[PDB]
RNA sequence: UCCUCCUAAAGAGUAACGGAGGAGCACGAAGGUUGGCUAAUCCUGGUCGGACAUCAGGAGGUUAGUGCAAUGGCAUAAGCCAGCUUGACUGCGAGCGUGACGGCGCGAGCAGGUGCGAAAGCAGGUCAUAGUGAUCCGGUGGUUCUGAAUGGAAGGGCCAUC
RNA sequence: CCGACUUACCAACCCGAUGCAAACUGCGAAUACCGGAGAAUGUUAUCACGGGAGACACACGGCGGGUGCUAACGUCCGUC
C-alpha cells in the first residue's frame, strides 16, 4: 500500500540508522524523533532519509 | 443416461489449532519464568506472584504452588503462586 | 444578584407557607439555565455557527460552548463530530441576571405576546421555551443581523413535579398565561 | 404449512433422537393426542393430520397444534456420487420422542375428540394414544 | 498460504470436494504516561426541527464501544477526552510453551541512556488472536577482520538494510 | 387542518403459560487428563545415548460423530 519504506538517519557523525514505514501522501512533512545512537550511547535527532 | 456434474463447496478453509488452555494444574510445582496459562483476554487473572504478558499469558514470577482460586464482587478467578 | 435577594426575602417564605415544607432546604431552587442553538446549517457555512455562537455570547455574556454530532445520521447528512449547536449554561450570579433581563425586559418583546405556555413542563419541574426570533434581546443590533434565528430556553429546578416548579416560577411574576 | 419465518444457519447436522419428551401434560385443551413411538414428523404430516380433525369437528371449538417443524433435512437429487458438499434443504421436520403431546383440543364432547384424533393419528408415522387434562 | 467458530466426544490434538466468515493491512498517533470521564435505546418538555440533528430531565444498566471477520476478554476499564513525550530504545536474558525440523511464541531480571508522574511506579509499539516468503544471487552504508613477495587496493567476512 | 366510527385482517413491546438449538448458556455430571502421598505386585515394565531397521494401501466389530437415505461389506474422524 502507500505505506511506503523509509530510513531515519542519526544527526551525529555516526552512520547508525533506523528504518521505519511512512505514508507518503497523508504526511509529506518529514518524519523526526530523538532515538538512541548506540555508537555514541545517547539519544540524539534522528532525521528521515531514503532507503 | 447421462453421469451428471456435482457442484463445488464454498467453504474449505480452517486455522491452525493454537494449544491454548491450563498448562500447570493446582499444587504442581513451578519455577520462575513458568507459564500457567495461555489464554485469549483474561479468563483467569494475574494474582500474587503471578504475571500477566502483553497476550494475556499468565506466567510465574516466583517458585511455588500454582493455586487457583475466585475472589472480588465478580467471582473471577485468580492465579496465584505459594511458597514452598 | 437582585432577584436573587427576592428569593431569600419573599419567594422561599410564601412557598414555605403555601406547601408547608418543613425544611427550608425542601423549597424549589433554581440550579441552572442553559440555552440552545440548534443550528443545523453548520452543515453548509460554518460562518453561520460563528455567527450564531456570536449571538448567543451577546445575549448571555459567556462564550458558548459548540456542540458536536452525537452519532451520524443520514436523514440530515451529519457525520459524527460535525458541530450541530451551541449551547450556552448560566450558573450562579450570572443566571439570575438573565433571568431579570429575560422577565423584566425580554419577553414583552415578544410579537403579539400572550403569556407563556403554564403546561411547557417535562412532569419533573424543569421549564422549557422557545423562542422564534433574536430581536427580543436589545444586546442584538437589529441594523447588523443577518439572518433569523431563535434559541431554546431551558431553567432546570430542584423541584419535584410541575405543580412545584409552577409555583416556584409564578411567584416570580413569571409570564405564564 | 409451517416453517421459521427466518433462521439463523441454513443446513444442520443429523443428531441423534435420544430420550423421552418434555411437554408430556394436556395444558390448554382438555384433550390430546400422545406420541407413543419415536421418529420425525415432516410439515405435511403435519398439516395433513391438522386437517383431518377440523374437519371432523367442523370447525367447532380449538385446537392447539403443540409440535412445529423447525430442523431442515436436505438431500441430493438422482444420479449424483458422493461428496461435493452437503445437499439441498428439501423440507422441514420435528423430532418426537415419547410422551410429547402433539395436539390438544377442547370445545367439543369427549366422544367427538376421540373420533377426530382417530382420523388424524391415520395420517401420522409414529405410534399415538388419546389422554385427557388431569387435575394435578 | 494465513486467522476465527462448529464438527471435536468438558486437558492438548483430531479428517472429508463437511457447515459458516475473514487476511495479503492501517496508525508518529490510532504508541508511552499522568489526570479525568462513562454506553445503547426509549419516554417526557422545547425556535425553524420532520420517525431520526442540538438542549434539559427521567427510565435503563453495557442490550453500547473496540481502526477491519469471529471468538474470548474489558468498569481498576482494554471504551471516551486532554496535557507532556518518542520505551515503535541499544546489548542481554533465569525460565517456560509449541513444532519431525527449519522455526514461532511468552518472559521476570541485569547494563547503558531516556519519557510521563509529587511519588509508588509504568513504558522493549497497538484488548489478544490474520496483514506473509527459506536459501542462493546482487545492491547500499558502516567496520578495531582478511589482503596470494612487500605497502596499498580489488574481492571476501562481520554489522545494518534493500 | 385537526380527526371519529368500524374491521371480512395483521399486530412490535410488556405480562402469564408451552416447546426447539452443532456454530444459544444466568446451570452442569460420569469418565478422561495433570500434580502429590502411600501399600502391594511387576524379569526396569521408565528415560537418555548409540548400531540396524521395517512401515507411511489397512480391514471388520463395539461405543461417540460428520456425509449419505440414522442406505451400503459406502465414506471420513475419535477410542478400544
Ligand atoms: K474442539
Ligand atoms: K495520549
Ligand atoms: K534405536
Ligand atoms: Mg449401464
Ligand atoms: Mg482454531
Ligand atoms: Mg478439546
Ligand atoms: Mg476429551
Ligand atoms: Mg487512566
Ligand atoms: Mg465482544
Ligand atoms: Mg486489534
Ligand atoms: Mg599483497
Ligand atoms: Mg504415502
Ligand atoms: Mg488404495
Ligand atoms: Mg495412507
Ligand atoms: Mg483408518
Ligand atoms: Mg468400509
Ligand atoms: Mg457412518
Amino acid at each position: 500500500g502507500i505505506r511506503e519504506k523509509i530510513k531515519l538517519v542519526s544527526s551525529a557523525g555516526t552512520g547508525h540508522f533506523y528504518t521505519t514505514t511512512k505514508n507518503k501522501r497523508t504526511k509529506p512533512e518529514k518524519l523526526e524523533l530523538k532515538k538512541f545512537d548506540p555508537v555514541v550511547r545517547q539519544h540524539v535527532i534522528y532525521k528521515e532519509a531514503k532507503i | 443416461a447421462h453421469k451428471k456434474a456435482g457442484g463445488s463447496t464454498r467453504n474449505g478453509r480452517d486455522s491452525e489449532a493454537k494449544r491454548l488452555g491450563v498448562k500447570r494444574f493446582g499444587g504442581e510445582s513451578v519455577l520462575a519464568g513458568s507459564i500457567i496459562v495461555r489464554q485469549r483476554g483474561t479468563k483467569f487473572h494475574a494474582g500474587a506472584n503471578v504475571g500477566c504478558g502483553r497476550d494475556h499469558t499468565l506466567f510465574a514470577k516466583a517458585d511455588g504452588k500454582v493455586k487457583f482460586e475466585v475472589k472480588g464482587p465478580k467471582n473471577r478467578k485468580f492465579i496465584s503462586i505459594e511458597a514452598e | 444578584a437582585k432577584l436573587h435577594d427576592y428569593y431569600k426575602d419573599e419567594v422561599v417564605k410564601k412557598l414555605m407557607t403555601e406547601f408547608n415544607y418543613n425544611s427550608v432546604m425542601q423549597v424549589p431552587r433554581v440550579e441552572k439555565i442553559t440555552l440552545n442553538m440548534g443550528v443545523g446549517e453548520a452543515i453548509a457555512d460554518k460562518k453561520l455557527l460563528d455567527n450564531a455562537a456570536a449571538d448567543l455570547a451577546a445575549i448571555s455574556g459567556q462564550k458558548p460552548l459548540i456542540t458536536k454530532a452525537r452519532k451520524s445520521v443520514a436523514g440530515f447528512k451529519i457525520r459524527q463530530g460535525y458541530p450541530i449547536g451551541c449551547k450556552v449554561t448560566l450558573r450562579g450570579e450570572r443566571m439570575w441576571e438573565f433571568f431579570e433581563r429575560l422577565i423584566t425586559i425580554a419577553v414583552p418583546r415578544i410579537r403579539d405576546f400572550r403569556g407563556l405556555s403554564a403546561k411547557s413542563f417535562d412532569g419533573r419541574g424543569n421549564y422549557s421555551m422557545g423562542v422564534r426570533e433574536q430581536i427580543i434581546f436589545p444586546e442584538i443590533d437589529y441594523d447588523k443581523v443577518d439572518r433569523v434565528r431563535g434559541l431554546d430556553i431551558t431553567i432546570t429546578t430542584t423541584a419535584k413535579s410541575d405543580e412545584e416548579g409552577r409555583a416556584l416560577l409564578a411567584a416570580f411574576d413569571f409570564p405564564f398565561r | 404449512m409451517l416453517q421459521p419465518k427466518r433462521t439463523k444457519f441454513r443446513k444442520m447436522h443429523k443428531g441423534r433422537n435420544r430420550g423421552l419428551a418434555q411437554g408430556t401434560d394436556v395444558s390448554f385443551g382438555s384433550f390430546g393426542l400422545k406420541a407413543v413411538g419415536r421418529g420425525r414428523l415432516t410439515a405435511r404430516q403435519i398439516e395433513a393430520a391438522r386437517r383431518a380433525m377440523t374437519r371432523a369437528v367442523k370447525r367447532q371449538g380449538k385446537i392447539w397444534i403443540r409440535v412445529f417443524p423447525d430442523k431442515p433435512i436436505t438431500e441430493k437429487p438422482l444420479a449424483v456420487r458422493m461428496g461435493k458438499g452437503k445437499g439441498n434443504v428439501e423440507y422441514w421436520v420435528a423430532l418426537i420422542q415419547p410422551g410429547k403431546v402433539l395436539y390438544e383440543m377442547d370445545g367439543v364432547p369427549e366422544e367427538l375428540a376421540r373420533e377426530a384424533f382417530k382420523l388424524a393419528a391415520a395420517k401420522l408415522p409414529i405410534k399415538t394414544t388419546f389422554v385427557t387434562k388431569t387435575v394435578m
